[PDB]
């Protein structure tokens, strides 16, 4: 039939040369020929067929068509009906993260997927989509659906079974967890993933996973920095071959455990060249904009960054929560030493001296007293900053407070026994 | 034995997720380990045999 | 599961959006054969219309009972009727332990159907008592308690939820604890502490995934309204907004997340606007309180808190502009909650400040010493008086 | 005795809107 000949190389060609247009009756050829009819030897051709539909797909230009035509790769799927039919799924979930066919049209097609799969064909098939449909509605920023999806599948098989598509799905749960803020779930899930990847069993792309998710949990989370990065390194190189947008975000992951160490030699040097010039966008300018901001103690120039580069800072998640935590931090430690010598510091002599504006002082501040992340308390009736000196003893009126309470409960022991006399 | 340290072994993995009781999830998972593990200390026919 | 329920009874209950709801409520009775059982769920609603049906009123916006929920009330307690005596002789063939308290389950319901609580309460215990594993022996509180939960009659509630919650690692029926823990919060809601609530709500979205029982996403919607209530902004900073049930569900949240934003932006009049919102939104589709009184009391006292400590002075303008409440109504308010001294303020009008005596301060530690202080001399008074003679 | 702030709820929610642009 077609494999990457006749009808499927037409259309491959098609999309380059000329328009859209011309793809669209071609591709009602391939649709028919994916139903029940395939390429069932297994001697190059099969192989070929769903990966120049891969090809096609996640070309892209994407468009409401080529969403229809995507629909069609689980019939195709399911009619190889083979042992072969899982190794062919791996292979293909990697052109579709780096360029979607569509977002909507594909979330929908995997949901659908799995239940074919739990079914008719392996477990090692299986564990492979559900990769793809975790990935899919984490950037989607339905972070519950994704972990929903991935939890169902390890509920349902752990007794005797681990695989390195297996924990992949694990890998894409604990990046999902790292962006809501919260490390448990994640840790324990981060356990049974390093275990069966010790020995290498694998291609570059799932390396690459296994050690950008265990450096996010260590960076910022469990905090030890030289850990952090140095699984970053390796996902980076990984990452860089198969991908296209996840090396963009392993390579600012690599400067960003270092600016929290606060070593500015470091950061410079992750810059430069291994592989980091072609994925180096926008974004290694902001990252390297903060590290600046850091270390000189200005957080105005912090602010700055956050504003300008925001599309590309917020689109990752975790890069988003990432630059947050060390958004409160800084904040927090220029503040205490303007501060410092407490009574009635004007709100605007410490403005100039801690490197912001007039307008984000002030806000900064009033935050601060109710979370009392300095213990002073704003007064915007006269427009000065006063800081709680230290009072008197509280611990007189603390033990009176303390014996009278626990005098309370005994009373109303104490009159019970009493009620047999009158 | 065996049976015993598959129940505690789940009981485990549950403080780590933040919870206070087991999951389906950790119940599984604590079978394989115990297992695996013996099976693997105990065979030695099995080098690239079965 | 039966937790949509509750969220029909609630929102009349402030009588502004009723309407529609409360159509909703009366086609719930016919699938069940609830007909006598509504009017006692109705009282639960109070401060608002609910006495029309056909067997009384057609004038009220309330809705009207079909002929057909009637006649299916009829086949329902017939059914029921039947089941029980069936399930009993059932029982005799095979093992004695299972079969006969689900025959007892089969009467109260029965009794609870037609409109006999009294009948219902004393089958109830019947069921609770006969020999089955404890782990059973939750499956048949929970049912009761759902229901109890409906009418908010505080006594019933009480019990089912305090024996349930002992159970769990006596039995090890940590599998229930899932479906209890949902089940705590609704107890908690329920009695006027909202404090409770707050807490425990919070608990119950990382230890719940599955297992008979409402869905997660629900609850964390629910945890925000709680959490918001009754914590202040560093509790609330910790918990609810850096931690991960908020922000992993995301949407349908908006009316909550315009509340957290809005106090983390610090710019109270966008806060109080939200405050309005989450209450019509929110806090008005709970019908738990046993006074309504006190949920007003708290929301209106929490975002008066947030504004009056982290300022020592305010101008009267910005104040007043923030809360967005009259000159009239603020001074209502402010008068009892001064007392608590929750915000211990006291208002400069004449000269425009808004001064806070502050709770962080010697002031406030000497209000609640002195105030538990000469209660307990009282107290000491009573207790001496009766032991001499 | 009764609490005031019942009654008050009705015209807390509404108040709200009008307010803020009326004064400052």
């Amino acid at each position: 039939m077609a494999a990457a000949a006749v009808v499927e190389f037409q259309r491959a060609q098609s999309l380059l040369s000329t328009d859209r247009e011309a793809s669209i009756d071609i591709l009602h050829s391939i649709v028919k020929r994916d139903i029940q009819e395939n390429d069932e030897e297994a001697v190059q051709v099969k192989e070929q067929s769903i990966l120049e539909l891969g090809s096609l797909l996640a070309k892209t230009g994407q468009a409401a068509e080529l969403g229809g035509l995507l629909k069609y790769v689980r019939p195709f799927l399911n009619s190889i009906s083979k042992a072969k039919a899982a190794r062919l799924v791996r292979s293909l979930l990697d052109l579709f993260l780096d360029m979607e066919a569509a977002t909507g049209q594909e979330v929908e097609l995997c949901l659908e997927c799995i239940e074919w799969a739990k079914s008719e064909k392996r477990t090692f098939l299986r564990q492979a989509l559900e990769a793809r449909l975790v990935s899919l509605y984490f950037d989607t920023k339905r972070y519950q659906e994704a972990l929903h999806l991935g939890s169902q599948l390890l509920r349902e098989l752990k007794k005797m079974d681990d695989k390195a598509l297996l924990v992949e799905v694990q890998l894409l749960e604990s990046k999902t967890y790292h962006a809501l803020s919260n490390l448990p779930k994640a840790r324990a899930a981060l356990t049974s993933a390093r275990t069966t990847a010790n020995a290498i069993y694998c291609p570059p792309k799932l390396q690459a996973t296994l050690d950008m998710q265990s450096g996010i949990i260590h960076a910022a989370e469990e905090k030890d920095w030289k850990t952090a990065y140095s699984y970053f390194y390796e996902a980076f190189e990984g990452y860089d071959s198969i991908d296209s947008p996840k090396a963009i975000t392993s390579l600012k992951y690599m400067l960003l455990c270092k600016i929290m160490l606060n070593t500015p030699e470091d950061v410079q040097a992750l810059v430069s060249g291994k592989l980091a010039l072609r994925y180096a966008g926008r974004q290694t300018e902001a990252l390297k904009c903060v590290a600046q901001a850091s270390k000189n103690r200005s957080l105005a120039d912090f602010e700055k960054a956050l504003t300008d580069y925001r599309a590309e800072l917020r689109d990752d998640p975790i890069i988003s929560t990432h630059l947050a935590k060390l958004y409160d931090n800084l904040l927090e430690q220029n503040l205490i030493r303007v501060i410092e010598p407490f009574s009635r510091v004007q709100i605007e002599h410490i403005s100039s001296l801690i490197k912001l504006s007039k307008a984000d002082v002030e806000r900064k501040l009033s935050q601060m007293i109710l979370d009392k992340k300095f213990h002073g308390i704003l007064d915007q009736g006269e427009g000065v900053l006063i800081i709680f000196d230290e009072p008197p003893v509280d611990k007189t009126y603390e033990a009176a407070l303390e014996t009278i309470q626990n005098m309370s409960k005994v009373v109303d022991s104490l009159y019970n026994k009493a009620k047999k006399l009158t | 034995a065996e049976v015993k340290g598959v129940c505690t072994e789940a009981g485990m993995y549950a403080l780590r997720e933040r919870r206070v009781h087991v999951t389906q999830e950790d119940f599984e998972m604590a079978v394989a380990k115990v297992m695996q593990k013996d099976s693997e200390k105990n065979m030695s026919i099995k080098k690239l045999w079965k | 599961m039966p937790l949509e329920n509750l969220e029909e009874e609630g929102l009349p209950k402030n009588p502004d959006l009723r309407i529609a709801q409360l159509r909703f409520l009366l086609s719930l009775p016919e699938h069940r054969g609830d007909t006598a059982v509504r009017e006692e769920l109705m009282a639960a609603v109070r401060e608002n219309n609910m006495a029309p049906y056909y067997e009384a009123l057609c004038k009220s916006l309330d809705w009207q009972m079909d002929m057909d929920l009637l006649s299916k009330m009829k086949k329902a307690n017939e059914e029921e009727l039947k089941r029980l005596d069936e399930e009993l002789e059932d029982a005799e063939k095979n093992l004695g332990e299972s079969e006969i308290r689900d025959a007892m389950m089969a009467k109260a319901e029965y009794l609870c159907q037609i409109g006999d609580k009294e009948g219902a309460l004393t089958a109830f215990r019947k069921t609770y008592d006969k020999t089955v594993a404890l782990g059973h022996r939750l499956d048949i509180v929970f049912y009761l308690l759902r229901i109890g939960l409906f009418y908010m009659d505080n006594d019933l509630i009480t019990r089912n939820t305090e024996k349930a919650k002992s159970l769990i690692e006596e039995g090890g029926d940590w599998d229930r604890r899932n479906r209890l823990k949902v089940y705590q919060g609704l107890y908690c809601v329920a009695i006027r502490d909202f404090k409770q609530a707050a807490e425990l709500f919070l608990d119950t979205v990382s230890t719940f995934t599955s297992y008979e029982l409402m869905d997660y996403k629900t609850f964390v919607t629910y945890t925000v309204y709680v959490s918001m209530i009754a914590l202040e902004r560093p509790d609330l900073r910790e918990k609810v907004i850096k931690g991960a049930e908020i922000l992993e569900v995301l949407h349908s949240l908006p009316a909550v997340r315009q509340y957290l934003f809005s106090l983390y932006e610090c710019r109270y009049s966008v806060f109080f606007q939200s405050l309005a919102v989450v209450e019509q939104e929110m806090k008005k589709d709970w019908l738990f309180a046993p006074h309504y009184r006190y949920y007003v009391r708290e929301m209106r006292i929490h975002a008066y808190s947030q504004l009056l400590e982290s300022y020592r002075s305010l101008t009267l303008g910005y104040m007043a502009e923030a809360f967005g409440v009259g000159v009239e109504f603020i001074d209502q308010e402010l008068s009892r909650f001064i007392a608590a001294g929750r915000l211990h303020c006291k208002i400069d009008k004449v000269n425009e400040i808004v001064e806070t005596n502050r709770p962080d301060s010697k002031n406030w530690q000497y209000q609640e010493t002195i105030k538990k202080g000469d209660l307990l001399l009282n107290r000491v008074q009573k207790l001496s008086r009766v032991i001499n003679m | 005795n009764v609490e005031d702030d019942f009654s008050n709820q009705l015209r807390a929610e509404l108040e709200k809107h009008g307010y803020k642009m009326e004064t400052s």
